[PDB]
């Protein structure tokens, strides 16, 4: 794939994904990135939607393609192991979800996109993440476990 | 003093019989967490919504 | 005078015509703005479920 880390003082506290037609950048997170030709990308605040500015040019588009509603609950490939639900995400293990990895894609079978994740340090024995999902024909919905600290 | 006893001894029946129906609109459903609530008992006839 | 000259003694009905217009229609520009803000939010907690 194609993922950026965001510096702060020479330290990695977070990930940058890129999607077709607008990049994406957590709020909770700061620092400069990585790249000279995203250097110039006008960054801006939204609502806890998390919704950056893509204004990057033709030359690196068409990264990671968007995928659609009617998500099955079958296997998904996360970086750090995998998540089988749909509805919301699946008890990820112990040991994983530390901090500074915010804004990880979760991918698909295709390599496909389809939650970006925001929270959830720690529930206890399992570990909930608070993702962003598509809900039916393509509206965006920020979907939140309780008591989800933000990472 | 009367007008203020009948409207007290009438409204004490309010909150034992409209919460006594607020108990039985949501109990065949917080146990069931699986299945979507009608949207006429939703939010007019019983108070509470659908939360996440 | 005879009379006695009140408050709203001056006031004809054309100069009040414009005292409503001017506190009804812009008191009204805000109760669409927060009519709006209550809409959105609906639509917005109908995509949470």
């Amino acid at each position: 794939d194609k993922t950026f880390p965001i510096m702060l003082n020479g330290q990695v506290n977070g990930y940058a994904c890129v999607v077709g037609g607008r990049v994406f950048k957590p709020l909770h997170v700061e620092g400069r990135i990585d790249n000279e030709q995203l250097a110039a990308i006008k960054l801006k605040k939204a609502s806890i939607y998390d919704l950056e500015y893509g204004d990057v040019p033709q030359c690196m588009k068409s990264d990671t393609l968007q995928y659609t509603s009617d998500k099955p609950p079958g296997f998904y490939n996360w970086h750090h192991g995998a998540v089988q639900y749909e509805n919301n995400r699946f008890t990820v293990p112990r040991g994983v979800g530390g901090k500074g990895d915010s804004g990880r894609p979760i991918l698909d079978n295709k390599g496909r996109v389809v939650a970006i994740v925001l929270g959830g340090v720690n529930e206890g024995s399992r570990t909930a993440l608070s993702v962003v999902t598509w809900n039916q024909k393509g509206v965006t919905v920020k979907d939140t476990p309780e008591g989800s600290e933000p990472w | 003093c009367t007008c203020v006893a009948i409207i007290m001894v009438s409204c004490v029946t309010s909150v034992w019989l409209l919460c006594r129906t607020r108990n039985l609109c949501i109990t065949p459903y917080k146990l069931a967490p699986n299945a979507q609530v009608p949207i006429l008992l939703a939010l007019l006839c019983c108070i509470k919504p659908t939360r996440a | 005078a005879q009379h006695t000259e009140s408050f709203t003694s001056a006031i004809s009905a054309t100069a009040w015509s414009w005292i409503k217009v001017l506190v009804g229609g812009t008191s009204a520009f805000i109760v669409l703005g927060l009519i709006a803000t209550a809409v959105v939010a609906l639509v917005l907690f109908f995509h949470r479920h």
